[PDB]
RNA sequence: AGGAUAAGUGCAUUAUGUUUAUGUGGUGAUUUGCCCUUCUGUAGCCA
RNA sequence: CCCGCAGAAGAAGCACCGGCUAACUCCGUGCCAGCAGCCGCGGUAAUACGGAGGGUGCAAGCGUUAAUCGGAAUUACUGGGCGUAAAGCGCACGCAGGCGGUUUGUUAAGUCAGAUGUGAAAUCCCCGGGCUCAACCUGGGAACUGCAUCUGAUACUGGCAAGCUUGAGUCUCGUAGAGGGGGGUAGAAUUCCAGGUGUAGCGGUGAAAUGCGUAGAGAUCUGGAGGAAUACCGGUGGCGAAGGCGGCCCCCUGGACGAAGACUGACGCUCAGGUGCGAAAGCGUGGGGAGCAAACAGGAUUAGAUACCCUGGUAGUCCACGCCGUAAACGAUGUCGACUUGGAGGUUGUGCCCUUGAGGCGUGGCUUCCGGAGCUAACGCGUUAAGUCGACCGCCUGGGGAGUACGGCCGCAAGGUUAAAACUCAAAUGAAUUGACGGGGGCCCGCACAAGCGGUGGAGCAUGUGGUUUAAUUCGAUGCAACGCGAAGAACCUUACCUGGUCUUGACAUCCACGGAAGUUUUCAGAGAUGAGAAUGUGCCUUCGGGAACCGUGAGACAGGUGCUGCAUGGCUGUCGUCAGCUCGUGUUGUGAAAUGUUGGGUUAAGUCCCGCAACGAGCGCAACCCUUAUCCUUUGUUGCCAGCGGUCCGGCCGGGAACUCAAAGGAGACUGCCAGUGAUAAACUGGAGGAAGGUGGGGAUGACGUCAAGUCAUCAUGGCCCUUACGACCAGGGCUACACACGUGCUACAAUGGCGCAUACAAAGAGAAGCGACCUCGCGAGAGCAAGCGGACCUCAUAAAGUGCGUCGUAGUCCGGAUUGGAGUCUGCAACUCGACUCCAUGAAGUCGGAAUCGCUAGUAAUCGUGGAUCAGAAUGCCACGGUGAAUACGU
């Protein structure tokens, strides 16, 4: 029954909660749906939507789905090495290189999602849909446009990426 | 919210009850009120310990109480004075010479009403009731029973409006009519008003209760197979 | 005599599958929304 | 600015507490008052509101709006959108401007580097410095936000000359098509006329009426009239600039599609302005009118009926040009082009084929399905992009109000054209899930219908409901989910209701105080409560202080409360439905809401079972254990039974007997297991058979999660919260059950399958310890008081009735039905008048199987007759269960 990935650190970021209705066909039951984010400290594509009778059983379901069919991904230093504009499904987010002298600057549940992602110093404005369910894809799409450091000279910088497989 | 009549229409048809006595005619009413009274007043006196089932019984010339507990000798006291006092009041209310024996039920360390005590505390103190019913069912299924149903109602969590919620697990049939299965309805108040839990617990479908008798009573234990029958 | 591809025996309503009056507005289900991990960390929030 | 001296003195606000955004309890009122920067709230136990405690934040300040930046790629050159959300110009052609595949020559407008001059001061910025830090001011450096020219380069764009082809243009050859302009031409329905033949409906539609017609309609033969129109081929085809083009053919001519020979050689791309240009109707004149139609009338529909639907009927439709060219005026996607895995459809140049069927392969064509890389929020796109992009132009900045106003312009003339705000408002708007729902398409079930049979509704009665009435005729409940139900035995009591007496620890518990013991017998007053007197008794525990018990008296604490609120609640239950499905844990597919399972086919009480897709594992409904019946085995042998036998009137009453039912229980037997048909192989249904019995044997148990603000605070639990000389409590009387009727349910009749008369038969089950009960005496009968007896298989309710035997009866209220009413006799109790129940004597009406409406039922059922019981002070027409006699049919949805 599946392989799972782990981090040596705890994430229990509950982002949303909902309830399921059929309203006449068996009427309406007490069930909830839930969305929970499991990072790594440097990032994961870990996002899980699950559902059950009660809120606790529901979140723990959703926390399980945030670590199966998912793998961890990694980025050196608290910044991102590319000024790129991550888009995922109308929720569009921005990054530009920065200092360590600034840490996070963000609010709500977003400051908690960016800390595990490693893209919190580079944190620039979000636009399009910025309600909780889709705003939180920073650590997914913003780590699939990824750049990360491996060179010793800027003029060997494109040469060094070519010889990584040649 | 139809709430099918959960146990009354299910008894005496190989399903034991919390009384076993014989009465008939017009005096059945005088024996039942007396049996309610002794049920109410006797368990209040042995309330020092928690208690799992209550059985009061009236055979020829005697009154016999069976009581079931999570540990034995505990309602019986020390010396023997404590239990002669339990027999004083059983005679006083029923009006017949009294007996009591101590016995335990199948799966003794678990019972219907001790789950509802556990769920009630959080609500009494107006804090931590959103995982409490679920943890009650988890503990309950770690201590025994083949399935449990819990339904909680109240102005729950101290809320300024009412909520129904429930939690069910394992194998708890609802048209069942064989083996005793243990039921409690709590009723209690706190600062905001009334709370309540309906706790059905299910031990076994042939485990526990009586079984159907496997013979006639007519051939057995009869040292002389006649009075005359024309054969002498 | 070509109204003789004889139905290519390939044929079936063949392209709108339609019409005989209506009835106000909101309302159910919780005050811990809590029971997965070292270091880089988290749901009021922590190793 | 400093020293020294008194002294705790001389002193704190402001804003927050539902969420946005640093904080929650109680009381108040109960969508009211009042709050809101935004979002919004208030409808009872309010953390939104009003006040208080407390909590929170800033602080001699605090809080707050308007405006600027920023939050906001929502201020977008860096850095937004335009298929559908606001947004591709209506379309072609193209000057100015912006832009230029590729090479050589050449020039150096822009480009970039180098050089030099300039850019004072700190509040800002970077480094010092000084004033009690700081705020402030300031030296050196600087962002100094602004600016200059010379020298040099040619990688880059721009200028220019000659090519190149890798862009585009052009000739002949061939080919497809409804492109444009102008000519030619046939048959047949509607419509008409004529004559011949010929008689009554024809028409219209959902069904319908208005319409047309006997003056001869409709139809039919022959022959003439006339104009729009031209199938099927015709397709997802093809053509035109986009919208646009449709009978077939030619003339004049455009524009596209292919192929080889041949040529020119960036002649290129886009396009502000611009000129040019119409599907349709609008519309001037000319042509023309068979059918249909806005209008106008009339029908049909209905609260009407302008929508819906029809019928007459006109301009219009129908043709041609012409006047401002409207729109869903579109590869929905600007223009045009380059590049990116294909396959195939439609249909077409052409090479090749057995030309083997709109085909395949070779190589182009527009044009469409399908899906990969990549893209979307979703549908969808995908080589014709919505991919990767290119240049260059168009356009958008929340909604409504507005494609209007306003301005410029064009138009006989209505109009067209780009395109806005105050004001209003927190939304408006693209997409999709599941429920419900289609009147879009289709599938399924319950005795829900059918196949019938009977019942309520009509009579009368029983009993509940409302209407209506009084002192009051108490509520709760309102198809299915109220009405033989809570609230099953209702004189008062009951009991809510109403009135009259009477008291407040109080009917009841404990605790203090006083008078009577309670209990029993007994006279009396008053309504009875209550009290007085007589006679019996002074018990119970003890400090004989004093109290419990019952009753009166009194005080607190406290008892009591069909006290309100069922959006404040707990417990509890009705519905869908025996729906045939629902849920618990968990994975997966989508960004997700959520689905999937839990949905299909076939089969079923069934998540049962064959097939099968993301469902896997398990529970619920259902199956089961279960009690019961049926024969039959089996044991007991009375309070049960009797084949033979005795006492004997021939009765298990009793000597006696055990073949036998027979009672209550172990159970056996029957499993859709078999065989055959049906059924997708298959679950399973039906048939088949022995047998007491076959459809999961007969019966019963038996009903998921749960919305429904469903119904009870009135069993009972209970807070907020009110009375506690009372929203408690003792006592009598009155009323629900009145009567106007309607309404739910059931009862028994209207017949003759029945009633009557006479004669005649067999039960099952159960209830009786203040009770019923043989005998007894009394009694028209019911019953009465006494009592052996009883514990109910012993004794009694009990003559069980219908049914059976024979005769009888004809739709006449009878030979059915027997209500009312006079009048007598009875029950529990001082006390039966209205409100109670049963017996019986005489007379005698309503009612002919009841309309709208409407349900239950598959077999011990349905129907119908009696019986007992629960209830139960007193009594049943009901209910509940039993036994007598005991049915039609189940195709079909």
């Amino acid at each position: 029954a599946h392989i799972e990935k782990q981090a040596g650190e705890l994430q229990e970021k509950l982002i949303a909660v909902n309830r399921v209705s059929k309203t006449v066909k068996g009427g309406r039951i007490f069930s909830f749906t839930a969305l929970t984010v499991v990072g790594d400290g440097n990032g994961r594509v870990g996002f899980g939507y699950g559902k059950a009778r009660e809120v606790p059983a529901a979140i723990q379901k959703a926390m399980e789905k945030a670590r199966r069919n998912m793998i961890n991904v990694a980025l050196n230093n608290g910044t991102l090495q590319h000024p790129v504009k991550g888009v995922h499904t109308g929720s569009r987010v921005f990054m530009q290189p920065a200092s360590e002298g600034t840490g996070i600057i963000a609010g709500g549940a977003m400051r908690a999602v960016l800390e595990v992602a490693g893209v919190h110093n580079v944190l620039a404005k979000a636009y399009g849909s910025t309600n909780p369910i889709n705003v939180v894809r920073a650590t997914i799409d913003g780590l699939e446009n990824m750049n990360s450091p491996e060179m010793v000279a800027a003029k060997r910088g494109k040469s060094v990426e070519e010889i990584l497989g040649k | 919210g139809q709430k099918v009549h959960p146990n009354g229409i299910r008894l005496g048809i190989v399903k034991p009850w919390n009384s076993t006595w014989f009465a008939n005619t017009k005096e059945f009413a005088d024996n039942l009120d007396s049996d309610f009274k002794v049920r109410q007043y006797l368990t209040k006196e042995l309330a020092k310990a928690s208690v799992s089932r209550i059985v009061i019984e009236r055979p020829a010339k005697s009154i016999r109480v069976t009581i079931h507990t999570a540990r034995p000798g505990i309602v019986i006291g020390k010396k023997g004075e404590d239990v002669e006092k339990l027999r004083k009041v059983v005679a006083d209310i029923a009006g017949v010479p009294a007996q009591i024996n101590i016995a335990e039920v199948r799966k003794p360390e678990l019972d219907a009403k001790l789950v509802a005590d556990s769920i009630t505390s959080q609500l009494e103190r107006r804090v931590m009731f959103r995982r409490a019913m679920k943890r009650a069912v988890q503990n309950a299924m770690r201590l025994g029973a083949k399935g449990i149903k819990v339904e909680v109602s109240g102005r729950l969590g101290g809320a300024e409006i009412a909520r129904t919620e429930w939690y069910r697990e394992g194998r708890v049939p609802l048209h069942t009519l064989r083996a005793d299965i243990d039921y409690n309805t709590s009723e209690a108040h706190t600062t905001y008003g009334v709370i309540g839990v309906k706790v059905w617990i299910f031990k076994g479908e042939i485990l526990g209760g009586m079984a159907a008798v496997e013979q006639p009573e007519k051939p057995a234990a009869q040292p002389k197979k006649q009075q005359r029958k024309g054969r002498k």
